[PDB]
């Protein structure tokens, strides 16, 4: 058990240390999102590194108003 | 043709002659792309069965016997074509299309008075 | 409506519900305090220092230039500080209303205000160290995204997209509104139409929002902020809890609203993209009966195929960046 | 040629919309003697564009109004 | 009262272009700088290899 | 000159023998950090 | 938004609806949401209206 | 292009000068271009940043700056016997742009015009204080908390019961907010 | 000899491949502090103390993440790229003096040794772009090979004008010939057309459009997920800290300075490492300092400049060797 609590907290503090969310930096919220990356709060001090394409990414962050237009672009990433 | 792949400009038909060729040359270029349109939406229909919604659609205005009503529905039936042949239609678009792919049926009004009564107004 | 034109252009919030203000003012045929005029004056070159900002040093991060961007937007961060502290957000701030703006500018502001700007010029010297006479940047730049001052009028293009091509032209020019026919302020205006010219206008564009905004905190009169009607601005709330009339006003303009005079306007500003219109139709109830508005981004962006047939693929990312471009703008 | 009409048989016969079979002809219309109205007729020549593997001009297909006409217009196309 | 300016008013800000020339870029003294480090390396240089080639002459 | 001196610019000043290797070092002695005061 | 048609216009076709979408919503007979919605079906494995 | 009446003065360019003509020497234009020395000079600026004090605050230790007329979450206030200050007026119903807030109302037992329901979507609301400024007691008002992000979009739906609990936690600073802008709304 | 040969090799390859792997997860972790501080900011500082974590959370992270392959082109094909990448993008350093002779294989033809892993490791970028099954993505690593093999010729052409000087392929031989001056003197030029070189043949900024993804069509390396990023990533940063030590070692003095065996080598080692360290952070300085430069620019840069400076300096510095009679003997000898 406690060997299993072990590789849980290593790949858990795994998954918390590199944190790469997909920005679809649809709106306005995208903004305050894209201030996240910038000096006062610096999210890269504690790992995380916005990343373009969905492969690459954990986090899916849906900043934005979603129109029906882009609906099947949201459901494809 | 110049500002993009299937773009139509705009013109009005002189007279019902001009009306006709243009009418049954849309229908041409519809059941015509209609091979293309199953595999380029991957539809799970036969290419008969869309041939068949064309026809309809083309059918629903059958009885039309103004000019001017014509010239619109003329030009919907570009765009809708243009925006079908450039892939520019999702396969949720082409899908809706398909009034038997929703999960309540086809048959979404009731068949008689006595149905839709049982049921509650369908 | 108001906070509707908040989230058009959303890095310049303040501008565009200032057109609908305008707009909106005009037909109600009010003149808005002198205060206020300054007020939103000042906050229109706020506006446009972080809508540049914001434009500028994104268009450079994405060809590559990663280092402006994160300098920059801590003035943004500074600047977005006076947003939250006159209204309470840091973007939709809903601030300036038809009337004037909502409520007075904390004690403090101007003086803070002040001492940002004492070092807002060195933030822009030290940007236009990293690209100005960078031979990469002119190089990405020069000769890319031409149109000429003949086709950027017909294509519709306003503001730097306009003065770019050799166009001498700034709406607060050519028809002044709030204040800006008290302050003084030069045009940068470009030669050859292409992106190294539109930055560079851009870049002498920081440079006269400050100077404006320094004039305007030493012009700033005394006096009310809000059109001084209770039949078309909210009365103070002391005012609404001891007298009879002004607690009517207040109940009726929070649940009916003023009633607009009927006809119609196209009101234009010199919004950061370049001319940001609105076209209101008043049916003289207190809902309008039609709003359009007029995105430069909007025109801008159908002009991508005339200035981009013919070039290369690899310039395509510099003109995308060359047009401010946000979508909120252009879609609606 | 013989070959083509053999083939124009095994689409004719197969369309549902023929008033009855065996009423065709080397010469028989479509809309006096098959009764076919206008959009069938549009779909019959369509379907002969399949089986020559030909597409035909808008212009061609108004011309095309019979099973001789069809018959005869295959042949001065090249690809067959 | 209301947020005003000082009586005086505040004083000018800087707003236009400051980006002085130094001597640390300008082209000239760099261009004599790298070449004496040029005409010194080929000194030592020479020195140095004539030494080299002495030394396989001991070893031979 | 077009720069203003930074005894006039409302930021953090370097003092000392810091002041003087800032002066000695940087491309323009005049130009600010950015840093507010906090007074 | 309209509906209305422009002559001699090149390639006139919708530039903010959703592609295949019906009506004209700038008219004021239509209302203020629409007649139809979209969602995830999990059978289908795709978006529906 | 230009306005009407004569031309500026001087808008006209001079015409183009030619390689021999330019100003400036060959020594300087080759040294430039082989010593790339603008690029140098760029790289100098980053190493002044280099050293100069990062703006980085560590948060959730440290905060960002806010103000007595920030918005965010929403509470139900009370007088300070503890009675509810809302009325049932639905202005706050009315003025609400996106359509947020429900509001039901009757006589209380005791008579009194108070409410039955007041719902606020979160997943609706706009954040732009219409409902503060619309309300006539201060009932509705904006806490400067920003940090209640949820599980599930279902804790996004206050109820009366959820608000007034808002109010009851946050009360010192909803006072303090509206004894600091109180002079100005 | 003393003990055994193999425990010798074991301990000569685990002395040289473990430190290096933890050299090359901290430059990453460097890059992002340095570029911050740059950007006043701070860069890791959270994921261990000071950040000293971050690299192995990034790494575990991705190799736990699941990957997602073409549509079942080869599982064999799909892998071989990055695994070529990887494993010759590490086999330079077996040749790396840290000290006279002290390298994993002290080799006579070392530099030749150094230029053939490097192009076989190119193989692996166009064999993934060709596997990816995508036109788009194989377009840019098609861009990113040409722009490979191209700065391959610069740095060839200017590691054999320090042959010249030196007569030997012999890293150890090179180091021991700059005791008379290091070669960034009398070479000032070539070195630095190789440095600039070595950024363009790692892909690094200015040059770095194989990553770039606000490019439109650029951004080859921006689809790899998982396993295959920690391939690429690793095989770059590792050629990163090798192109480093290499330009230490031609241009300035490798291990040389400005009793006990043990810190003499210390005092090499760190010699060594102070000098591509400086490297290091100067290849971070440029990705800060300068916008992205476009492809056809880069290759007319290579072609139109670089070359012919680097050829008409082939010509005269023998020129100049032979009229000093400095020729240098080619026997064994340092
Ligand atoms: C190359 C492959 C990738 C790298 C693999 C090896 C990486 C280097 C070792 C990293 C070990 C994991 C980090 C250390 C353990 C840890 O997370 O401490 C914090 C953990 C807690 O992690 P946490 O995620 O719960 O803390 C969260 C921190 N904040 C709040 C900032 C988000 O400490 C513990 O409470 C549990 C300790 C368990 C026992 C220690 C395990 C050490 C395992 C060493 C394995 C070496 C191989
Ligand atoms: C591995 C190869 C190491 C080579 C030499 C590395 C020198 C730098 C060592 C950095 C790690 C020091 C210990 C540490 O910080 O772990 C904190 C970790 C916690 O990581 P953390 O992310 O929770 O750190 C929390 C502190 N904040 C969030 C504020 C920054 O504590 C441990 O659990 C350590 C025990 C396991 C250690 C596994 C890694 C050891 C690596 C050196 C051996
Ligand atoms: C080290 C950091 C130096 C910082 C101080 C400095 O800027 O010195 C610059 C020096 C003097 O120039 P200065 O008079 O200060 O500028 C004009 C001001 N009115 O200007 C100089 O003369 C120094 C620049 C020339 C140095 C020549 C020696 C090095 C040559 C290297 C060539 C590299 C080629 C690549
Ligand atoms: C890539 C870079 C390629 C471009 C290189 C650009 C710079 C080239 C400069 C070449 C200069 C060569 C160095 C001159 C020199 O060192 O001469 C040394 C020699 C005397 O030196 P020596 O006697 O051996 O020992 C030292 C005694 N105290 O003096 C002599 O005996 C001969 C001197 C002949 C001088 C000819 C002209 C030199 C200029
Ligand atoms: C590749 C590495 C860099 C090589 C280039 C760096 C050295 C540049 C040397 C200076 C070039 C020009 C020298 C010269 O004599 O210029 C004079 C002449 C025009 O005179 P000008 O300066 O325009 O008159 C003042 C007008 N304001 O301009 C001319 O007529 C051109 C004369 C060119 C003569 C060049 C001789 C020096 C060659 C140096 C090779 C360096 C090799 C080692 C590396
Ligand atoms: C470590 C120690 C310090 C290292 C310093 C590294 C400096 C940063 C290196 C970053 C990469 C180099 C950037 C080069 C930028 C570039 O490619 O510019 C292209 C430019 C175009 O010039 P061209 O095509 O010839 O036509 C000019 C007429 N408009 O072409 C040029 O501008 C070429 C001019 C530069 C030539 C440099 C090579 C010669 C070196 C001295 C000899
Ligand atoms: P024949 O005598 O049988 O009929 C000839 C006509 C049709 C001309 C009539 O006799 C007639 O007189 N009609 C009156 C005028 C007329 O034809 N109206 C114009 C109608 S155009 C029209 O209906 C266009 C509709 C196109 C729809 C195509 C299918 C829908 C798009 C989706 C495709 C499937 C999913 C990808
Ligand atoms: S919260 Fe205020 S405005 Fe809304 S119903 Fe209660 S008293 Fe009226
Ligand atoms: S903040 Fe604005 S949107 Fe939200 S409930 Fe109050 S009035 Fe409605």
């Amino acid at each position: 058990q406690y060997a299993l609590t072990t590789l849980d907290i290593i790949t858990n503090w795994a998954r918390q240390g590199s944190f790469w969310p997909m920005t679809f930096g649809l709106a306005c919220c995208a903004v305050e999102m894209m201030h996240l990356s910038t000096p006062r709060y610096d999210q890269d001090r504690l790992g995380i590194i916005f990343r373009a394409s969905p492969r690459q990414s954990d986090v899916m962050i849906v900043a934005g108003t979603l129109t029906n237009k882009m609906a099947p672009a949201l459901r494809q990433v | 043709v110049q500002p993009t792949k299937f773009a139509v400009t705009v013109r009005q038909s002189r007279n019902w002659a001009d009306a006709k060729q243009r009418v049954i040359a849309a229908y041409r270029a519809w059941i015509r792309a209609a091979p293309e349109i199953q595999t380029m939406y991957s539809i799970p229909f036969p290419v008969s069965h869309i041939r068949t919604r064309i026809r309809q659609e083309f059918e629903r205005h059958r009885y039309v016997n103004k000019l001017n009503v014509v010239d619109v529905l003329l030009q919907q039936s570009n765009a809708d074509f243009q925006e079908t042949m450039n892939f520019w239609r999702q396969q949720s678009h082409v899908m809706a299309f398909f009034k038997e792919e929703h999960f309540r049926g086809e048959k979404r009004l009731p068949s008689n008075f006595i149905t839709g009564f049982l049921e509650g107004r369908n | 409506a108001l906070p509707y034109f908040d989230r058009l252009d959303y890095v310049s919030m303040m501008t565009n519900e200032q057109v609908f203000s305008l707009a909106v003012e005009k037909l109600l045929n009010i003149e808005i305090p002198p205060r206020a005029k300054f007020i939103r004056t000042m906050f229109g070159e706020i506006t446009r220092i972080l809508n540049h900002l914001m434009s500028v040093l994104s268009h450079a991060m994405d060809v590559g230039a990663l280092t402006p961007f994160l300098w920059g937007f801590e003035e943004r961060e500074k600047l977005m500080e006076f947003y939250e502290r006159v209204s309470g957000a840091r973007l939709h701030a809903a601030y300036v209303r038809p009337g004037g703006v909502h409520q007075d500018i904390p004690v403090g502001l101007l003086d803070d205000i002040y001492q940002w700007a004492t070092q807002f010029g060195d933030r822009i010297d030290e940007t236009e160290e990293m690209l100005t006479d960078n031979r990469i940047w002119i190089n990405r730049l020069k000769g890319v995204g031409v149109v000429s001052a003949a086709d950027a009028l017909n294509l519709s293009f306003t503001g730097v997209m306009l003065r770019g091509s050799g166009v001498p032209w700034d709406v607060r020019k050519s028809s002044p509104y709030d204040a800006y026919d008290q302050v003084e302020f030069d045009v940068p205006v470009g030669i050859n139409g292409d992106c190294y010219d539109r930055y560079l206008c851009r870049m002498e564009e920081f440079r006269q929002s400050l100077r404006i905004i320094h004039q305007c905190l030493n012009k700033m009169p005394a006096g009310p902020v809000r059109y001084e009607d209770y039949k078309i601005t909210p009365p103070p709330r002391a005012a609404m809890k001891e007298n009879m009339e002004a607690l009517i006003h207040h109940f009726l303009l929070f649940t009916k609203g003023y009633a607009v005079p009927p006809g119609d306007t196209y009101t234009a500003i010199e919004a950061p993209k370049g001319e940001m219109g609105v076209y209101v139709v008043s049916d003289g109830s207190e809902r309008p009966y039609r709003v359009h508005i007029r995105a430069p981004g909007f025109a801008h962006l159908s002009g991508f195929d005339h200035i981009t047939r013919g070039h290369l693929l690899a310039d395509a990312v510099a003109v995308i960046g060359t047009m401010d471009l946000v979508f909120g703008e252009v879609d609606r | 040629k013989v070959e083509v009409y053999e083939r124009i048989k095994s689409l004719l016969a197969g369309f549902d919309k023929v008033n009855d079979p065996n009423n065709i002809t080397e010469t028989a219309h479509f809309a006096n003697d098959l009764g076919l109205d206008s959009l069938d007729t549009v779909e019959v020549v369509m379907a002969i564009e399949e089986e020559f593997s030909i597409e035909i001009p808008d212009k061609d297909a108004d011309q095309i109004h019979s099973v001789d006409k069809a018959i005869e217009y295959i042949l001065r196309q090249p690809d067959a | 009262p209301q947020d005003m300016p000082p009586p005086g008013g505040y004083e000018a800000v800087q707003y236009k272009r400051n980006l002085p020339s130094r001597g640390l870029f300008r082209p000239r003294p760099l261009l004599a700088g790298a070449a004496v480090l040029m005409l010194y390396g080929w000194y030592k240089l020479v020195k140095g290899i004539r030494e080299q080639n002495e030394l396989a002459r001991e070893k031979m | 000159s077009n720069a203003v001196s930074i005894t006039k610019k409302y930021t953090v000043q370097s003092t000392g023998i810091w002041e003087r290797i800032r002066r000695a070092l940087v491309i323009d002695p005049n130009r600010s950090n950015g840093v507010p005061l906090n007074p | 938004m309209f509906g209305v048609l422009f002559v001699g216009h090149p390639d006139l076709r919708r530039i903010m609806t959703d592609y295949g979408f019906e009506g004209h919503p700038l008219r004021k007979d239509f209302p203020l949401t629409g007649y139809t919605e979209i969602r995830y079906d999990e059978e289908k494995k795709r978006i529906v209206v | 292009a230009t306005p009407a009446g004569p031309p500026p003065k001087n808008f006209r360019l001079p015409p183009p000068k030619n390689w021999d003509e330019e100003s400036e020497s060959t020594i300087d234009k080759v040294g430039k271009y082989f010593l790339m020395t603008e690029m140098l000079r760029g790289m100098y600026v980053l190493l002044e940043q280099f050293f100069r004090p990062p703006y980085t605050i560590y948060y959730p230790f440290e905060k960002g700056p806010i103000s007595p007329r920030f918005r965010g979450e929403h509470a139900l206030r009370r007088y300070p016997s503890g009675e509810e200050r809302c009325i049932a007026c639905k202005l706050c119903e009315a003025v609400c742009p996106a359509q947020a807030i429900t509001i039901e109302a009757e006589e209380r037992a005791d008579g009194s015009r108070r409410t039955t329901r007041y719902d606020i979507d979160m997943t609706k609301c706009i954040y732009c204080g219409f409902c503060q400024e619309s309300c006539p007691v201060d009932a509705i008002v904006e806490s400067p908390n920003a940090e209640y992000a949820t599980e599930t979009r279902e804790e996004l739906l206050y109820n009366k019961e959820k608000l007034l609990a808002n109010g009851d936690k946050w009360e010192p600073e909803l006072a303090a907010a509206i004894r600091a802008d109180a002079p100005y709304r | 000899m003393s003990y055994s040969q193999t425990i010798n090799s074991l301990v000569e390859v685990v002395l040289v491949l473990v430190p290096s792997l933890v050299g090359i997860a901290y430059v990453t972790v460097g890059e992002r502090k340095t570029m911050g501080s740059m950007q006043r900011r701070l860069g890791p500082n959270a994921v261990g103390i000071y950040g000293l974590l971050q690299a192995f959370a990034d790494a575990l992270k991705l190799l736990l993440k699941e990957y997602v392959g073409p549509t079942q082109a080869n599982l064999v094909l799909f892998f071989l790229g990055p695994v070529i990448t990887l494993i010759f993008s590490l086999l330079g350093y077996a040749v790396i003096p840290y000290g006279p002779g002290l390298a994993v294989n002290d080799l006579s033809t070392g530099i030749l040794y150094m230029l053939a892993v490097s192009s076989l490791a190119t193989y692996g970028i166009l064999l993934a772009g060709w596997s990816a099954n995508s036109k788009y993505a194989f377009l840019g690593s098609l861009r990113s090979t040409a722009q490979l093999i191209s700065y391959e010729l610069v740095l060839s052409s200017s590691i054999l004008l320090v042959i010249m000087l030196s007569g030997s392929l012999s890293l150890t031989v090179i180091v021991e010939s700059q005791r008379a001056i290091w070669y960034i003197l009398p070479l000032l030029p070539v070195f630095i057309i190789f440095f600039i070189g070595s950024v363009a043949e790692t892909n690094r900024a200015p040059f770095d459009l194989a990553e770039a993804e606000s490019e439109l069509v650029s951004g080859f390396m921006t689809e790899h997920a998982a396993v295959i990023f920690v391939f690429f990533f690793l095989a770059e940063y590792g050629s990163i800290v090798l192109m480093c030590i290499l330009t230490s070692i031609l241009f300035l003095g490798g291990y040389l300075l400005i009793n006990a065996p043990t810190v003499e080598g210390s005092f090499y080692g760190l010699s060594l490492g102070v000098k591509t360290s400086i490297l290091i952070f100067v290849f971070i300085w440029t990705r800060a300092s300068f916008p992205r430069i476009r492809f056809d620019q880069l290759m007319s840069f290579c072609w139109t400049v670089l070359l012919p400076i680097l050829f008409a300096l082939i010509v005269l510095v023998p020129c100049i060797l032979y009229s000093f009679n400095i020729f240098p003997v080619n026997i064994s000898l340092l």
